[PDB]
């Protein structure tokens, strides 16, 4: 139980011309085919586009961009204008 | 992800992993000489050699091309139709 | 160069990707060391958890009979 | 307008008097000066509509339709050849000067002041239409397909006319404004709900609703790429168009007699939606793809929200450029492989590669990619839905999912996985249709860009 | 997690890509001293798994566990999250024993090579960030909530119980 | 090119683990099995493949020395 | 614990059900003893952004360890025993909630036998 | 359900019941000697009765063989990825473009790759030489009207390339 | 050994206990002789029109037009409208579509009957 010499035979000659085909697709006809600036724009072109784009006309429309605001102590006075707050009181009983 | 194949490479391994199996001899075992007609080592058995090259090689062969190696120049022959083993 | 594919035997290494390794190991070890033992003690309690309350009767009271 | 209308007059003996190898030029570069004079239209501001010439008048209900019609015409003036290159040269031109007064009698239509202007004109975009995909429909039930079709649209839009001349002499004129600024609302006898059912069962039939829908896609599957997108996008959203016209009179009574096609429009949207999961012929699915939409649309005019007719005109206008790109796709497929069922021409992603792209952006733009003209339609139908009830949402989000199933079964069946190995006759793709890809394809990116031109009248 | 399991399974596809596209449990026995750098890797993550104290993966699940524990939850949700945690402790000690600490099982014809400068620099620093960058996250967080932080016995403890057992 | 394929005659057995099962598989009364095919898998550069401890084991043979040279420090 | 256990298991009488904790009258095993200083100054409080379920008690302690978090930055581990004593602060806090419990569990167990032996 | 035979003889079924349990003894049994063990097992287990020939008997107990493999399988057994069902199969399926095709290209590209076309003009006046006369009458003649199997036998007549070998011959790499 | 592996309309009985594949009869064998040789006839002539090198279009495969045109509009004839097909046809339409029809009567007049109270929560409702 196995072969049969047609498939034997045929088996040959079909392995002969995969041998032949695949050979010669392996082509090399010693010529086959034959026919900071990055730092700078990527940190400083959008850069100055934005900043030019976050100024004017962002500021031009009024409800624009708002921060939150930082958060304020008893132990901190007002850059702005210059005005304090009285400290914290008494801390006992720890 | 490179493995580079040959010919007589491959000839040299499947004819390796049959001499290290034992209870074949090393003595009468050709490139091309059968399994079943000369060696004597039934069916079974055959089957385990063909379940050795397939958990050598990487690739299950199927039961349809199972029945017709029986010699291990043409399971040269199939492995190389399966890999395209030629330059 | 590179290395080569060898058959069924231990295949060569070298010398700087063994160190590498072993290097994060330890320093993976030296981190969890030192991280335990110069600061914390956290896995523990960090306070004293008490006993049901203060176990004393009336003092908090209960004012019945 | 009569501007408008008048040089397409004069580009209809443009292909009789040029001689051969010379018609194509000419047609091509003259239809598309008329679409740059077209996008010139666009004046229309803030309190009235723009009103001239006493026939004519330019609501945001008809300004982006109109250049919809305007700009899909040179496109398909293009996309019309490969199939009749090698017919006569008779033949040739009659069916170019076919479509063209065709487009003139789809501008009387769109600029209808008077509505039996409107009614002719709707009749009249109807007639060549048959002619059309009867002669060169390059397929053997075309026949039966132009007899239901014809039959479906008169007697179905038959008793509208009845109904108009009706108004016509019980309360005066039929100008559109002198039908609003003097409509008196109608009580609830059985005269006016038979006058409601008649007009709204005229464009029922039109657009069409679900249950008067195999007029559609026997027309559309057996017919010439031409006729096959002038008909989905152009005659379907020409319905819809006229539906938002004549709702304006019979509001005090469609909250009553207006319930039960909704429940048959949103059945039928997902009975569409499922049938068209499971059918082979390529071409199919994008009929049914458009009966789905026009269900929605439906559902968006029986209702009465700004929010809904808004999304119903964007609606109308991606789905017909979507519906029209994606037939386009199809007949390359067709023009390839002449086969028209769908599991035969598997593959297509290696050979043709950059046709992938393509049916990519157009599926997805199927799928409501979501910032796309689509989504932004099917989204405020879902909103002006909800507030009419709470409980619709389930069938707009299983329509939604069975959506996006049918068009990703049709994008990895047709062009995934395997090429068949034994076809050899697909070529490269040409200019053409990349070309026509590109026509298609850049307004629908622009207007995703800026849409607040092409909303509804109720801004 | 996103550190974590992004260290993960670049590791391991690593090992996928070394070992001829198996990326199977079986068949891939033998790993440890081959070489060791992703081994290494491989182990970092799945100590990190269960957070082995106090590193990176110390304070996202042993937050959880803590604050999950000292509230009013369902009494069954809490029992479930302790079982699964004991459960990814179980299936994380087993991809270590059977990916890397066996004998070893793989086929023939080996090609095992890491000779990469791109891969060593990927693997390098994400163990980097996956050794300091969790406490460099969790110490300086913006605190946003109120700790509980008073436990009593085996409900802080019962983490590491958990993970050991 | 070549492999140069370390060759047969040096396998022979002897790797306890497949030693012993052929032991239990005689006493059961077969004493055939495959064979040699995995004393590459059982010695070599393997072979006190290290338990599973050990891989754990790996810091502090060079961390538990920085761990008590920062202590000093 | 094993309250829990006694209250799902036992009686449901004498494990107070949670969250209608005051039951029992105040000023009752008291009697004249309220400070509850409270000096976070609930106007500086509001003109704080702290978050909702944080305008606690203790919360000046909370206040220092903010100021010293904004004022040192990038000193990685200076700000250490501010929040060592907001959390001492709020474990304390943890131990009057446990007291308050544990008070009306006793008062409920007591009382209501004392009550309903004579009666 | 095969090319050659009709069916499946009785021996190959026994056969192929072999190679699938012990593939899932395989899969389920790690170490890979104690799976050594297991499969030697199993092989004494056919072993027990190799040596008999009552035909009924033996179908017999492959009715049970067939029992007693279901009873006891693998979920997911261990395939291999090249196999059906596995972690590739047909991975570069991608990249696997026919040959029928390339030649609808351009005259400058075609130009830029020149030996190559060269030698598949060459190829391409091997396949029409012969394809006519020798193929079509080797397979007009030898075959019955009725067929009744799929092997093709070669040309052994005389001369030129065995019948029908384009798209077998032709086939991609498998790994492009 | 086994519950012996009921199948089911989707869990497949597998080739292995049919066990119609064991008493087999002499009209088996024949059925898988002519089998063989029906698909031996259609892979010559499919073989025949594959590797012909004057070949241009497809190979006009002609069972899948014949189901193309079986599924697509050769339903209609043959049908006669039966108990069968009337009743389940009437089911598969109205059904659903009457049911749609109720609840959304009800939805409807509760909303109206809600907001004829007084007391919708209209606190700001705008986009309708
Ligand atoms: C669909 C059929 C639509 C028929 C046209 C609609 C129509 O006018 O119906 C009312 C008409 C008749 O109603 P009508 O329009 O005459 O209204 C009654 C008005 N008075 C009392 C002044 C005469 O009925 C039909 O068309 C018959 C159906």
């Amino acid at each position: 139980s196995g072969y049969t010499p047609d498939e034997k035979l045929r088996l040959q000659q079909l392995r002969e011309l995969r041998r032949r085909w695949l050979k010669d697709q392996e082509l090399s006809p010693r010529e086959p085919v034959l026919p900071s600036i990055f730092a700078f724009t990527h940190v400083l072109i959008p850069v100055w586009i934005i900043h030019y784009y976050l100024k004017y006309h962002v500021t031009t429309k009024p409800y624009t961009i708002v921060e939150k605001k930082p958060r304020i102590f008893p132990g901190d006075t007002i850059l702005e204008t210059g005005e304090v707050i009285p400290p914290m009181k008494e801390f006992p009983d720890q | 992800d490179a493995p580079p194949l040959t010919l007589e490479g491959i000839k040299d391994r499947v004819l390796y992993v049959l001499k290290l199996y034992d209870k074949i001899d090393p003595e009468k075992l050709s490139v091309n000489s059968h399994f079943m007609k000369d060696l004597g080592l039934d069916s079974l058995d055959q089957v385990e050699i063909i379940m050795a090259m397939e958990d050598e090689f990487g690739f299950e062969i199927p039961d349809i091309d199972a029945e017709k190696l029986m010699c291990p120049q043409e399971i040269v022959d199939y492995i190389a139709d399966k890999k395209d083993v030629y330059e | 160069a590179h290395i080569e594919p060898r058959y069924r035997q231990f295949p060569q290494l070298t010398r700087s990707q063994v160190i590498q390794a072993e290097f994060f190991s330890a320093t993976m070890w030296f981190w969890i060391l030192w991280r335990f033992w110069h600061d914390s003690d956290a896995v523990l309690g960090h306070f004293p958890y008490p006993d049901p309350s203060q176990w004393t009767d009336e003092e908090l009271g209960i004012p019945p009979d | 307008m009569l501007k408008y209308i008048i040089p397409t007059m004069m580009l209809m003996p443009l292909t009789w008097l040029s001689k051969n190898s010379m018609i194509w030029i000419n047609t091509t570069l003259h239809s598309l000066l008329i679409s740059l004079t077209s996008l010139l239209l666009l004046n229309q501001f803030g309190d009235n509509s723009l009103n001239f010439s006493l026939t004519f008048f330019s609501d945001s209900l008809s300004t982006p339709l109109l250049i919809l019609t305007m700009w899909l015409l040179p496109l398909m003036l293009m996309a019309s050849q490969h199939h009749l290159s090698k017919e006569n040269l008779a033949r040739k031109k009659l069916f170019i000067s076919m479509l063209i007064l065709l487009q003139l009698f789809l501008i009387m239509t769109f600029t209808a002041t008077e509505l039996i202007f409107f009614y002719i004109m709707f009749e009249a975009t109807l007639v060549p239409t048959l002619i059309i995909i009867t002669r060169w429909g390059n397929q053997t039930e075309r026949l039966n397909a132009g007899l239901y079709f014809l039959f479906y649209t008169l007697a179905g839009s038959l008793p509208l006319l009845v109904a108009l001349i009706y108004i016509q002499n019980t309360m005066g004129s039929l100008n559109f404004l002198i039908l609003q600024y003097w409509v008196q609302p109608m009580p609830n006898s059985w005269s006016n709900t038979f006058m409601w059912l008649a007009c709204m069962m005229a464009f029922m039939v039109k657009m069409p609703l679900y249950g008067l829908h195999l007029w559609l896609p026997k027309a559309h599957v057996e017919a010439p790429i031409a006729g096959s997108m002038v008909l989905a996008a152009i005659l379907l959203k020409l319905g819809g168009y006229g539906m938002m016209r004549i709702t304006l009179l019979l509001n005090p009574i469609t909250d009553f007699m207006a319930y039960p096609f909704i429940m048959l429009s949103l059945w039928g949207m997902i009975m569409t939606s499922s049938i068209c999961l499971r059918q082979t012929d390529l071409k199919s699915l994008i009929a049914y793809s458009s009966v789905s939409h026009m269900a929605l649309v439906i559902v968006a005019i029986l209702i009465q929200t700004p929010w809904s007719y808004m999304g119903a005109t964007a609606l109308m206008i991606a789905h017909g450029l979507t519906s029209s790109m994606l037939f386009c796709l199809a007949n390359s497929n067709y023009e390839r492989v002449h086969s028209r069922t769908m599991i035969l021409a598997r593959g297509l992603q290696t050979l043709l590669p950059l046709m992938a792209a393509w049916w990519l952006l157009a599926s997805l733009t199927n799928l409501a990619l979501p910032p796309s003209i689509n989504l932004i339609g099917e989204l405020f139908v879902v909103m002006s839905t909800f507030s009419w009830s709470n409980i619709t949402i389930i069938l707009m989000g299983l329509n939604m999912v069975i959506t996006a199933l049918y068009s990703l079964y049709m994008l990895i069946t047709t062009q995934r996985g395997k090429h068949t190995h034994h076809i050899n006759n697909i070529l490269p793709s040409f200019t053409r249709e990349n070309a026509l890809m590109s026509l298609h394809m850049l307004p629908l990116l622009l207007l995703s860009l800026n849409p607040k031109i092409i909303l509804g009248p109720l801004y | 997690h996103a550190f974590f399991k992004a260290m993960l399974f670049m590791c391991s596809g690593s090992i996928i890509h070394s070992l001829n596209d198996e990326q199977d449990i079986r068949k891939m026995g033998g790993l440890f001293k081959a070489m060791p750098f992703t081994t290494t890797a491989l182990i970092i993550g799945s100590l990190a798994l269960t957070g082995m104290p106090f590193l990176t993966g110390f304070y996202s699940k042993d937050l959880i566990i803590e604050s999950a524990n000292t509230s009013y939850t369902n009494a069954w949700a809490l029992l479930m999250t302790l079982v699964a945690t004991s459960f990814t402790a179980i299936y994380s000690t087993r991809i270590i024993f059977f990916a890397l600490l066996g004998q070893p099982r793989f086929p023939t014809l080996i090609n095992i090579n890491e000779n990469n400068p791109f891969l060593i620099n990927s693997i390098k620093r994400l163990l980097i960030g996956s050794l300091f960058a969790g406490f460099i996250i969790s110490n300086n967080i913006p605190p946003m909530t109120i700790p509980q932080m008073t436990m009593p016995h085996y409900l802080k403890m019962t983490a590491l119980t958990v993970t050991i057992l | 090119s070549k492999m140069e394929l370390p060759d047969y005659k040096q396998w022979k057995i002897e790797g306890t683990p497949l030693e012993t099962v052929q032991e239990k598989l005689a006493a059961r009364g077969l004493r055939d099995p495959w064979g040699r095919n995995e004393a590459w898998r059982y010695m070599g550069g393997f072979a006190n493949n290290v338990s599973f401890v050990g891989a754990l084991l790996k810091g502090f043979k060079w961390g538990f020395a920085a761990f008590v040279v920062a202590v000093g420090a | 614990g094993a309250h829990l256990a006694r209250r799902y298991l036992g009686d449901a009488s004498v494990e107070p059900e949670p969250l209608r904790m005051p039951t029992f009258p105040p000023d009752y095993g008291f009697p004249e003893r309220k400070e509850r200083e409270m000096v976070a100054t609930q106007q500086e409080m509001n003109d704080a952004q702290l978050v909702l379920q944080q305008r606690d008690y203790c919360a000046h302690y909370l206040i220092r360890f903010l100021k010293c978090k904004r004022d040192s930055f990038p000193n990685f581990l200076a700000c250490k025993h501010e929040q060592h004593d907001w959390d001492y602060c709020e474990h304390l806090d943890y131990v009057k909630r446990m007291k308050e419990f544990e008070r009306e569990r006793r008062l409920l167990q007591r009382k209501k036998r004392r009550e309903q032996r004579e009666a | 359900f095969l090319p050659s035979a009709a069916y499946l003889t009785h021996q190959q079924k026994v056969l192929q019941l072999y190679k699938r349990a012990l593939r899932h003894l395989e899969s389920r049994c790690v170490h890979r000697d104690k799976y050594r063990y297991f499969a030697c097992l199993l092989r004494a287990r056919f072993d027990e009765h190799k040596n008999e020939k009552d035909m009924v008997k033996a179908t017999q107990l492959l009715r049970e063989a067939e029992k007693e493999f279901w009873h006891g399988q693998h979920p997911q057994p261990y395939i291999f990825p090249e196999s059906p069902g596995g972690t590739s199969y047909e991975r570069y399926e991608c990249y696997k473009v026919p040959e029928w095709c390339l030649d609808d290209w351009h005259p400058s590209e075609k130009a830029m790759y020149p030996d190559y076309f060269a030698k598949r003009e060459q190829w391409k006046k091997l396949r029409r030489e012969s394809w006519e006369r020798e193929v079509k009458q080797l397979q007009e003649e030898t075959p019955v009207g009725g067929p009744r199997t799929e092997a093709l036998p070669p040309a052994r007549k005389q001369g030129d390339l065995p019948p029908l070998w384009w798209h077998i011959v032709t086939r991609p790499r498998e790994r492009p | 050994s086994f519950p012996k592996y009921e199948p089911s309309r989707l869990a497949s009985l597998p080739t292995t206990l049919d066990p119609a594949e064991y008493d087999i009869s002499s009209e088996t064998r024949k059925a898988q002789a002519e089998r063989l040789a029906i698909r031996s006839r259609l892979k010559r002539e499919y073989q025949l029109q594959y590797n012909d090198p004057s070949r241009r279009g497809v190979v006009e495969d002609p069972a899948l037009i014949r189901w193309t045109c079986a599924r697509s509009a050769n339903v209609y004839p043959n049908f006669r409208p039966n108990t069968k097909t009337s009743l389940l046809g009437a089911l598969f339409g109205i059904g659903p579509l009457i049911f749609w029809y109720y609840v959304f009567k009800t939805d409807r007049d509760r909303k109206e009957k809600l907001i004829q109270e007084g007391k919708l929560d209209r606190t700001f409702n705008i986009s309708y």
